[PDB]
């Protein structure tokens, strides 16, 4: 009832959506650290850059390699930020709490 | 791939040509410009040589166990690599300036963005940042 | 066919490597005033292939305290990038090809990451990371440098381009300086001397020594037929084997530098300079 | 033709200029920065456009840079006031993220830099939290947004996935149930950053929200959800911080209300008087005006709180929204239990203010004694005013 | 159905400087049927007149000089449309086949 | 611009309220429209066609044989 | 369908903000320069510059004082103050030039033969 | 400069050409689409073939030979 | 040369001092200041440039082209006295 | 095409493996993975330079931050409740509902696109940036510099 | 925001500058009110942007072809 | 279990690899037969109007 | 050095009969002395429509 390019397209958006709520959940729902949030938080940007890209291209417009920059661009910055806070509150609490850094216990 | 539709196939009829693409030979001069493909099977034929290179010495080597042969005889590297993240992002910022005949404006708000990079730099150099005594 | 290429560009990699390593130590036999590998063979002629054989069937250890999965594959992957840089120099027609290059070079990175963080040697732990800075620290200035380069790039049709290919058949006269910090930090990008501070394989052995070596002295050959091909106006033997001797001659002339050193001068002597070369050069071509 | 953009070209210009002064005034052995917090007054003069809400945003920052004295927090207040202008002249979704996403930074970094004493742990672990927390919104907010990018082909924000976009748009306002961070906020920073918190963000959001938003639908079980819950809250947390938390909440639903029924005039008084009351707040040294916040804020008729709170009920009944209207009356009575306790914890108490001995004495008598005059407020407020 | 097409890429590189000398005001008719309408069916004649004046001129090449042709479409083929690398052959062509009638 | 607009009033009144957005792109790339031709007009010019293939001054339809 | 070919030797002549109108007095420069500001400047502009820089100077000198370094101060205050005020006045300037402000004094300034 | 500029001359010449075969061998296909339509459709009532979706403007077909995955 | 330089110290308190204090001045066995363009070029071509490496570089390539000391044992012995 | 559906398959699988697995080093490389494959994905779409881009970013720098910030900070924990506590039930349950059968789609009433390749012009790219979006491009300029400065100001001494 | 990746412009550029046209005409004091009258310029918006329609018919000639092989087996 | 890891992780890619398919395949069935009721009806609501309009 | 120069050559010699080997081969594969040519989208659609008209060539050749 459909081409193989239909399948490529359905196959792109679930997979995508897919990536979205995988990165939005499984981290705290594994039980993981900070650090594997700010990992997830990555992948959930990753995933929306493939989107925005996927829909320039169903378009031929040039806003999806805009948002793809600035997407990439604020996820490194906030994953950099995030990383100096975890590393100063774990020297900061390192002598009372050994599991401070998941607070998913 | 292999094309799924005339009009990918330019509106050329005919079951000769589905079979043609469908074994077709890599040509970049043929329907694969700009591939990248043979990065993938140079993947594979590396790992085939890697792993081949590490199981042959577990062949051809006497064995012997021993409890003792099984025993192995800073924020520098934090402020260097976030330095490199955001350094490595303003260089890729820069990469398609440098591919394009740009205009005057143009050129001059590439400069703009290389004075707020050079401005935060500098700032980082002054207030000894960059000395790597720590 | 494309297997058949890859192949075909594989054998004389392995065996110019064997000989490179052979030669070096024979260089800088004759830069001490003796005659180096001589008897393994025909003038020492075959030094590196029973080295190779040796460690082939010199037993494979493995600690029992770790993850020996990352300790087997990280040359293993250290060698699949020699192997994909090489095949990306050769085989390749991508519109950014120096790009790509520079790319999988960064990923280089890694294998010594995860051999260090693999063993449970404390030196390893802090030298993996000392070498791993060095190098990610001067990637940046090779951006930069390839960044100056593709100021000028063009083929026929006028796009921009990072094409082999497409480079001029003439030498860059004007980015000696360029080509300079570009070859110093080629020096760098290698461990080498004045850079030899980092090993980070102590607890590794056999072929996975073997592919350690290998993948290093590939990483220095993809790196000297980058600088061929972009300040010496081609990619040829000739040129290769001259900047190999230039490198023996760096290494057996001059000591190491000490790390804060090295990071010190190339975060403020090489990436500034690189900056400003790149906007000159940006703003002449306009 | 570029003659038209020369305001931005100097913003660059100042920045840069700015950076290069900081940097050689330190190589001095300077101690402190009033020069270089009177420079940035001046340049965010300057950066100003005309509009009423542009200056009124920017002089309200002007006020609070006199509570900070480092200057990298100053230039991180500089780059988020930037981004809250922008936002008010945010016309599309990509604008709209780069701006929440860059105060969202600041935000995160004033509250983790300026931290001393033992309770540094906490601030850091609460604006950790914050992040977390605003990367997940943001990237709710960009995968709704490729996915309208995708339907409409267009930079149009119609359509049903701009119910996410509302969505977000609630929890940067810390909409209950999506709150709680801002309680946490309030449980240990430092009162300077919760004092910018409460005024600047909001006031972009609303403006912003009145140039550029519309949407098909209703937010009234969200605001159900604000008003009982801060409510109940500020009623049963013996500490003041939450308190004035869950009270900011209460307040933020009461807004929202306003928003619903539309009618945009109370909504910007409302927040005018509450921003006001907030700046009083958090640069207080008596105890005695303590009390006249309480009353400001729990809409006894004298002043400017129950006006305010009253042409909001004024225009709810205008559309007679009953539900939320008798819902409001009633969070409004809960307030005064709080509110009463307020006042007998901060004004039948003994007179005592310590005094100043590093200088400095009393440094912020003159914004809270012009913040005290809101009772003469009412005279020109009464009158159709704001509209 | 009918089968219409036209020479290849090197050949059409090759004559291209003809197209203009010799083809001239189907080639403008088409520009303003193509600047005018976005439904090719009705520019089905001035299509049809370029692909057939374009065969035609092909076939004039080779009834004329098809070896000098022949081998210029041949350097050009193998250097990817590099008119620099051909100058020579270029050369010899259009001495062959000039592009406008000389002596007229 | 493309992420930011300012809003002004004519200090003389002359200005009609339109949506912006489409000025912008008008201003920006320009607008680019077509029209039907008239059926006449096809039969006059396959005619025309038809006629220069039987004279002879055309080519065929492809360069084989 | 098929393609334009790129013009990779012209770039768009575009300004990223665009003022969405159409001149409301005669035109003599679309594109004037900054020579062309400064030529025509009115004195207005320099009177609120130089009011502007001395003002500047007066506060950074005051404020200065209590780190005992005014003297620089007032001076970076000041050129800060003239900048800001100078980008202002030569962009009104521009504006007039450009036909979006009224320009009779002028449009008899600019056009030595087409004075009348 | 110069090289590209007769590149671009070259171009612009062969453009209209290969947008007239282009144009010729699509209402070709669509004429024989039409046809198995026909064939396919006969007995179905109220269908029609060659049907325009659309009002003004034309459209062009979503999928053409030079857009292809690289890999 | 022998020769000192600012910056050139390989520590931190040596070289924090050198930065902020002027006692490298009083010692002469640091080189001097340049005090015309053409000393300023000089140590310009001093530190950029190699100019250092060069000389070493160019005596290890000259001892490439030179003779070596090396025997073939076993087909070759040293040398031994009686008292050996 | 059923490897590069294959690939395209293997994302989302990736996804969910980086939150399953309970060693943090795991988590990173299946990250690394992960991004790797994404980009040589969306190189089937045609972008080049982008697919170069994430991965010079992400590999060279950000993963690089991450392993190191894990080595300096992580004694392995695993055995503490990491596999003796397990995971929320409600967390995986609220999963599936979003992503296995996906009761608010990006698509929405739409149920089939078409996947069509690109044509990325950096050319083109480099016009939108410094023409079109050069506004935007300054105010990411300024992020980076907030990145920059925090960073420094938040340092651990 | 129009500008095309490729191109100067969008593939379906055009229409959406005649749906904007349609729009900006008219003098309803709405624009909701102003949606309804230029409805078929969104729709034929909608299906540049999507083909659904194209589609529909596709997979109604298929259920078509389905039918006749699946019920019909005539034999020669 | 280096290998049992491998094995484990191959034979998750595999299934995974095989089984994603069919589920994507269910979707895009139901979604077409989906869309054919609605064309259906659609033309059923045509054909009542034009009976109904005269 | 003479002990090195054994190697010396050897390298240049490797490398040459790698880099000649190599052409041969990728010029069968190719057959054009330019595959690794800066190609954009134009230059690939002119690529492919040639290459599907030599198999368009093809099928109209086994038809006569």
């Amino acid at each position: 009832y459909y081409t193989e390019g239909e399948i490529f397209g359905t196959t792109f958006m679930y997979t995508t959506n897919m990536m979205f709520w995988a990165g939005i959940v499984g981290a705290v729902a594994f039980r993981r650290n900070l650090i594997i949030l700010l990992l997830s938080a990555e992948t959930v940007m990753l995933a929306c850059n493939m989107n925005f890209l996927f829909t320039a291209a169903y378009l031929n417009d040039i806003t999806g390699a805009i948002m793809s920059i600035t997407i990439t661009t604020i996820a490194a910055c906030e994953t950099a930020i995030g990383l100096a806070l975890c590393v100063a509150y774990f020297h900061m609490r390192s002598a009372t709490d050994v599991e401070a850094l998941n607070m998913l216990k | 791939y292999n094309a799924w539709s005339p009009a990918q196939r330019y509106f050329v009829e005919g079951d000769h040509v589905v079979t043609a693409e469908a074994s077709r030979t890599f040509q970049f001069t043929g329907l694969d410009s700009g591939s990248f493909y043979p990065y993938v099977i140079a993947t594979v034929i590396a790992t085939a040589i890697s792993t081949v290179f590490i199981v042959a010495p577990l062949v051809i080597a006497p064995s012997r166990v021993d409890l003792d042969k099984s025993s192995a005889y800073s924020v520098s590297f934090y402020l260097v690599s976030i330095m490199y993240l955001l350094f490595d992002i303003e260089i890729a910022y820069l990469f398609p300036y440098a591919m394009t005949h740009a205009s005057l404006p143009m050129y001059w708000t590439m400069n703009l963005f290389l004075a707020i990079l050079v401005a935060g730099f500098a700032y980082e150099w002054g207030m000894g940042a960059l000395e790597w005594r720590e | 066919m494309i297997v058949a290429s890859i192949l075909i560009l594989i054998v004389p990699v392995l065996l110019s490597v064997a000989m490179f390593t052979l030669a070096e130590r024979t260089v800088m036999a004759s830069m001490q005033r003796r005659f180096g590998p001589q008897v393994s063979g025909i003038s020492g002629l075959l030094q590196p292939f029973w080295d190779g054989l040796k460690l082939g069937v010199k037993e494979p250890v493995l600690p029992d305290s770790s993850s020996a999965g990352a300790f087997a594959a990280s040359p293993m992957i250290s060698f699949v990038l020699s192997q994909v840089a090489w095949v990306g120099i050769c085989i390749s027609d991508a519109s950014f090809q120096g790009l790509v290059i520079m790319a999988i070079s960064s990923l280089a990175v890694y294998g010594v990451m995860l051999a260090g963080w693999a063993s449970n040697s404390k030196y390893a732990f802090l030298g993996c990371l000392r070498s791993v800075a060095l190098m990610v620290s001067y990637e940046l200035s090779l951006g930069a440098a390839l960044l100056s380069i593709g100021l000028f790039v063009t083929d026929g049709t006028g796009m921009k381009c990072l094409n082999f290919a497409e480079m001029p058949t003439t030498p860059q006269y004007a980015m000696l300086p360029l080509c300079l910090i570009f070859l110093v930090c080629i020096l760098a990008e290698t461990k080498r001397d004045p850079f030899d501070l980092p090993g980070y394989n102590v607890e590794y052995s056999s072929l996975g020594f073997a592919l350690f070596f290998i993948a290093e002295y590939a990483n220095m050959a993809v790196m000297s037929a980058i600088a061929s091909i972009y300040f010496l106006g081609g990619f040829s033997a000739l040129k290769i084997t001259a900047l190999f001797f230039a490198f023996v001659w760096t290494r057996g002339t001059l000591p190491r530098y000490r790390y804060d050193q090295f990071m010190r001068l190339g975060w403020k002597a090489f990436l500034p300079l690189t900056l400003a070369f790149f906007a000159l050069h940006a703003s002449v071509a306009i | 033709x570029x003659x038209x953009x020369m305001i931005e070209l100097d913003l660059c210009f100042g920045l840069l200029l700015l950076i290069l002064f900081g940097l050689l005034s330190l190589r001095n052995g300077h101690v402190s920065l009033a020069h270089i917090r009177f420079i940035c007054q001046c340049w965010l003069v300057m950066i100003t456009p005309l509009e009423v809400q542009d200056f009124a945003l920017c002089i309200l920052t002007v006020v609070l840079l006199q509570s900070f004295h480092s200057f990298e927090a100053l230039l991180f207040l500089l780059l988020a006031y930037i981004g809250q202008l922008y936002m008010m002249h945010s016309c599309n979704l990509v604008s709209f993220y780069v701006c929440l996403e860059a105060q969202t930074l600041c935000v995160v970094v004033l509250c983790g830099l300026l931290a001393r004493g033992a309770s540094t742990s906490f601030s850091v672990e609460a604006a950790l939290k914050f992040l977390l927390l605003s990367a997940m919104v943001s990237g709710m907010a960009l995968f709704w947004f490729s996915a309208m990018y995708q339907r409409t082909g267009s930079l149009d924000m119609v359509g049903q996935e701009t119910f996410w976009i509302l969505l977000v748009m609630l929890f940067k306002l810390g909409v209950a149930p999506m709150h709680m961070w801002s309680v946490d906020l309030y449980g240990s920073i430092p009162k300077s950053l919760l004092l910018y918190l409460s005024t600047a963000p909001k006031l972009s959001l609303f403006t912003f929200w009145a140039s550029s938003w519309h949407h098909d639908f209703s937010v009234g079980v969200f605001i159900l959800f604000s008003m009982f819950i801060g409510s109940i809250g500020a009623y049963g947390q013996p500490a003041l911080r939450s308190l004035f938390a869950y009270s900011t909440i209460n307040e933020i639903g009461l807004l929202l209300l306003a928003v619903e029924t539309a009618g945009f005039h109370t909504l910007y008084q409302h927040l005018g008087i509450y921003i006001i009351t907030q700046l009083l707040l958090w640069n207080l040294t008596d105890k005695r005006l303590f009390a006249l916040c309480a009353v400001s804020l729990a809409g006894l008729p004298p002043f400017a709180g129950f006006f305010g709170k009253a042409w909001i009920f004024w225009h709810a009944m205008s559309v007679q929204a009953f539900s939320l209207l008798a819902a409001a009356l009633f969070c409004t009575l809960l307030s005064l239990v709080y509110y009463l306790r307020v006042i007998r914890l901060f004004w039948t108490a003994p007179v005592h203010t310590a005094a100043s001995f590093t200088g400095a004495p009393n440094q912020t008598t003159l914004t809270s004694a012009c913040a005290v005059a809101l009772a003469f407020a009412p005279v020109m407020l009464v009158k159709p005013f704001v509209i | 159905s009918n089968t219409v097409r036209v020479p290849y890429s090197h050949e059409l590189y090759a004559m291209s400087r003809h197209v203009v000398f010799r083809a001239e005001k189907e080639h403008k008719a088409a520009v303003e049927c193509k600047g005018k309408h976005d439904w090719p069916e009705d520019c089905k004649p001035e299509s049809e007149a370029l692909v057939r004046a374009t065969n035609k001129l092909y076939k004039e090449i080779m009834e004329k000089s098809p070896e000098e042709f022949k081998e210029y479409a041949q350097c050009l083929d193998w250097y990817g449309l590099r008119f620099s690398r051909c100058r020579d052959k270029q050369t010899a062509f259009e001495k062959a086949f000039p592009i406008v009638d000389a002596k007229k | 611009t493309a992420g930011f607009v300012w809003r002004e009033v004519d200090p003389t009144g002359q200005a009609k309220n339109r949506n912006h957005t489409y000025m912008y792109n008008l201003k920006t790339f320009g607008h680019r429209s077509y029209t039907r031709r008239d059926p006449s007009e096809l039969q006059a010019a396959a005619t025309s066609v038809e006629a220069r293939v039987k004279s002879g001054e055309l080519g065929g339809l492809s360069p084989l044989a | 369908t098929w393609p334009e070919p790129p013009n990779y030797y012209e770039a768009p002549k575009h300004g990223f903000k665009v003022t969405l109108e159409n001149p409301t007095f005669p035109i003599i420069n679309p594109d004037p320069n900054i020579t062309d500001a400064v030529t025509n400047m009115r004195s207005e502009n320099w009177g609120v510059v130089a009011g502007l820089a001395g003002l500047g100077y007066v506060a950074g000198y005051y404020f200065g004082a209590k780190v005992h370094w005014a003297k620089p101060t007032a001076l970076f205050t000041s050129i800060f103050l003239g900048k800001s005020g100078l980008l202002w006045g030569m962009s009104d300037s521009a504006h007039r030039l450009m036909g979006f402000k009224e320009n009779s004094k002028e449009v008899a300034a600019n056009l030595p033969h087409v004075m009348q | 400069r110069f090289e590209a500029d007769e590149i671009l001359t070259v171009r612009k010449i062969v453009h209209p050409v290969l947008q007239a075969e282009w144009d010729l061998r699509y209402l070709e296909h669509l004429k024989r689409e039409r046809e198995e339509e026909a064939k396919v459709m006969k007995n179905v009532p109220g269908w029609k073939v060659g049907e325009s979706t659309t009002r003004h403007r034309w459209l062009a077909p979503l999928e053409s030979w030079d857009k292809r995955p690289l890999v | 040369g022998t020769e000192r330089r600012p910056g050139e110290s390989g520590a931190w308190k040596q070289i924090e001092r050198q930065r902020y204090a002027s006692d490298w001045e009083n010692d002469p066995t640091f080189k001097r200041t340049p005090k015309n363009l053409a000393e300023v070029l000089d140590d310009s071509a001093s530190m950029l440039l190699l100019t250092d490496v060069w000389r070493g570089m160019a005596y290890t390539l000259g001892a490439f082209f030179d003779k070596k000391v090396t025997i073939m044992y076993p087909f070759e012995k040293g040398q031994l006295s009686p008292r050996f | 095409m059923f490897f590069e559906n294959s690939a395209i398959l293997l994302c989302a699988l990736l996804s969910i493996a980086v939150g399953y697995t309970k060693s943090p080093f795991m988590s990173l490389m299946y990250s690394v993975m992960l991004f790797i494959n994404s980009s040589f994905v969306l190189m089937m779409l045609g972008f080049e330079f982008l697919a170069l881009v994430n991965l010079l970013v992400y590999v060279g720098a950000l993963a690089v931050l991450f392993l190191f910030v894990i080595m300096l900070l992580e004694i392995p924990a695993t055995e503490l409740r990491a596999y003796s506590r397990g995971w929320s039930t409600l967390g995986i349950f609220v999963f599936i509902i979003n992503g296995v059968f996906q009761i608010t789609p990006s698509m929405g009433p739409r149920g089939i696109i078409t996947g069509l390749p690109g044509a990325e012009s950096i050319t083109n790219l480099g016009h939108a940036l410094y023409l079109y979006f050069a506004d935007l491009l300054i105010l990411n300029s300024l992020v980076l510099t907030v990145a920059l400065f925090g960073r420094f100001a938040i340092a651990p001494v | 925001a129009g500008m095309g990746l490729s191109t100067g412009t969008a593939r379906c550029y055009d229409w959406y500058m005649d749906y904007l046209k349609c729009m900006d005409e008219r003098k309803e004091p709405m624009i909701a009110l102003r949606r309804e009258h230029c409805l078929e310029w969104l729709e034929d918006y909608n299906e540049c942007l999507h083909r659904e329609k194209e589609r529909t018919r596709r997979q109604v000639i298929e259920r078509e072809r389905r039918a006749q092989l699946a019920g019909g087996s005539k034999p020669a | 279990g280096l290998i049992r890891n491998i094995a484990t992780f191959a034979t998750a890619v595999v299934g995974w690899s095989v089984g994603i398919p069919f589920v994507v395949q269910a979707r895009m069935n139901g979604y077409v037969e989906r869309n054919l009721a609605t064309y259906d009806a659609a033309q059923r609501q045509k054909a009542e109007e034009a009976a109904i309009g005269g | 050095g003479w002990n090195a120069l054994p190697s010396l050559v050897i390298i240049t010699g490797i490398w040459t009969a790698g880099l000649f080997a190599l052409d041969k081969v990728q010029m069968f594969r190719e057959n054009k002395p330019a595959w690794a040519n800066n190609k954009d989208g134009w230059q690939k659609a002119l690529y492919r429509r040639d290459w599907y008209l030599q198999r368009e060539e093809e099928t109209l050749a086994m038809a006569k």
